[PDB]
């Protein structure tokens, strides 16, 4: 079912395996690098990633030592490392904006499970110019490079916040506005799964 | 203003649309620095602990396939090189890593030999002066790569983390030249190693060791001299002891 879906809860505790499986996940994940809705690295590397694909790619942002720790969950979650973005962090005049060097950019590991079959690969370059907006958003022309690699598929995004629900996704995050799910499949293994509508262990 | 639609509609990266005292430091620099010295070597048949004193900066650029798109080193030659046998104690390390399979090898590398990774620099490329001019892909690739990263290590106890210039003309393998800016801009002493250096790349306060090299000053002996005391703490940006 096409139009913006969502879950409120603790990804920890979530079972995604009702979620069904994705083209694209991509996650922005609250590392544990130098707290507040911070996840330890095992909690990190036991995320159950691996039930959501099949084949396919993962978007993972990643920053500091997350660099390193990212791309061990991203092996350990299966996935092999086969591009890195990397967003050039600009004003609105397009002028750009770690104690060794000031940061002008953030990076995204892009992960591949699987043999994906049909996906627009060399379309998008991975450099992204984009203007900051407000602490710890990402840019939107991500989801835009997603959707021309892989149209109209199912994707699923984790620690998505509000300003994050697009057409084509799943959002999951614990600053969401409850439940509201549209895709019959993913209806019924809610209910059933969650007859009472809770989330706990 | 969406510059990944616009990339895809006319192919102009999206890096082409970026725009743009105490030089005082750059020539306490060039005063601190010592003469140029460089070695003809084939770095997979030398010795590398005949390369003394140990550094306080490696810069190591091994000459990867993926640069030769139109001898190459592989991970597997770079990964077995005695790097940590010349690095000071306290000591950094630039690592080329291209925009493949050396961002995950590379790392391995800079812990096999000791180090962890501080810093993590893009080679943002431009291609304002060839938008008409489409890559070829990496199977593996998802994206067309426009940039290289050159990692930052760290082992013991101004600028900014990213390069933009223009996309080379194919067949020039250079690194940009502001690396060694920054680089030096750092303050980490004067033992600076360049391997896999050029001809082309030698430059003061650098000793360059690289199989091309036309010609060799170096003597160990000679370059131990220039780091006796009173000049054995050095951090390259200070005045010379008179
Ligand atoms: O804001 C973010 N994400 C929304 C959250 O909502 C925040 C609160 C936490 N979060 C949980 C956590 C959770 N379980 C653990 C838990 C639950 C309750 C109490 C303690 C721990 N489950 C479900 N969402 C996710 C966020 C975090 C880091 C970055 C870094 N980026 C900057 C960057 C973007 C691209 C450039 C990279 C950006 C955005």
């Amino acid at each position: 079912l096409f139009p913006p879906q969502w879950i409120c809860c603790d990804i920890r505790y979530l079972d995604v395996s009702i979620l069904g499986k994705f083209a694209v996940v991509m996650a922005d994940p609250p590392w544990d690098i130098h707290p507040y809705g911070t996840l330890t690295d095992d909690e990190m590397r036991r995320l159950n990633i691996p039930v959501l694909q099949d084949d396919g790619f993962l978007f993972l942002w990643v920053t500091g030592r997350a660099m390193e720790l990212g791309r061990e969950c991203l092996n350990l979650w299966g996935y092999e490392r086969v591009d890195e973005i990397i967003w050039v962090k600009t004003n609105q005049l397009q002028r750009i904006i770690g104690h060794w060097l000031n940061h002008g950019k953030e990076h995204c590991l892009v992960g591949v499970k699987g043999n994906p079959q049909g996906f627009n690969q060399g379309l998008d370059c991975d450099v992204i110019v984009a203007e900051v907006r407000s602490t710890s958003h990402k840019p939107d022309e991500i989801y835009g490079m997603i959707e021309r690699l892989s149209p109209g598929t199912r994707k699923i995004e984790l620690f998505g916040r509000p300003h994050n629900v697009q057409p084509n996704w799943i959002t999951l995050g614990n600053q969401l506005d409850g439940i509201h799910l549209l895709d019959p499949d993913v209806v019924a293994r809610f209910k059933q799964r969650y007859p009472d509508g809770i989330i706990s262990k | 203003n969406d510059y990944c639609q616009h990339f895809v509609d006319t192919g102009h990266r999206p890096q082409n649309f970026i725009r743009d005292l105490i030089r005082l430091k750059d020539e306490l620099i060039a005063k601190s620095n010592t003469p140029p010295m460089y070695l003809q070597a084939d770095i997979e048949a030398f010795d590398i602990r005949e390369l003394t004193p140990k550094f306080d900066v490696i810069l190591l650029e091994p000459p990867l396939e993926e640069y030769y798109r139109e001898k190459c080193w592989t991970w597997d030659d770079i990964m077995k090189l005695e790097i940590d046998e010349i690095a000071a104690p306290r000591s950094f390390i630039f690592l080329w890593c291209g925009s493949g399979e050396g961002l995950d090898l590379g790392r391995v590398c800079l812990r096999k030999w000791g180090y962890r990774r501080c810093e993590d620099i893009c080679w943002i490329k431009t291609n304002k002066n060839n938008p008409g001019k489409t890559k070829t892909l990496d199977p593996k690739a998802v994206f067309q790569r426009t940039k290289e990263h050159c990692l930052m290590g760290i082992k013991g106890t101004v600028d900014i983390d990213l390069i933009i210039t223009e996309e080379p003309e194919i067949g020039n393998i250079e690194k940009p030249v502001e690396i060694f800016h920054i680089i030096e801009h750092f303050c980490l002493g004067r033992r600076r190693l360049h391997l896999f250096g050029r001809d082309s790349t030698i430059r003061p306060g650098w000793l360059t060791v690289g199989p091309t090299l036309t010609n060799s000053n170096y003597n160990a002996e000679t370059y131990a001299s220039y780091f006796s005391a009173p000049n054995s703490y050095l951090t390259g940006c200070t005045e010379e002891i008179e």
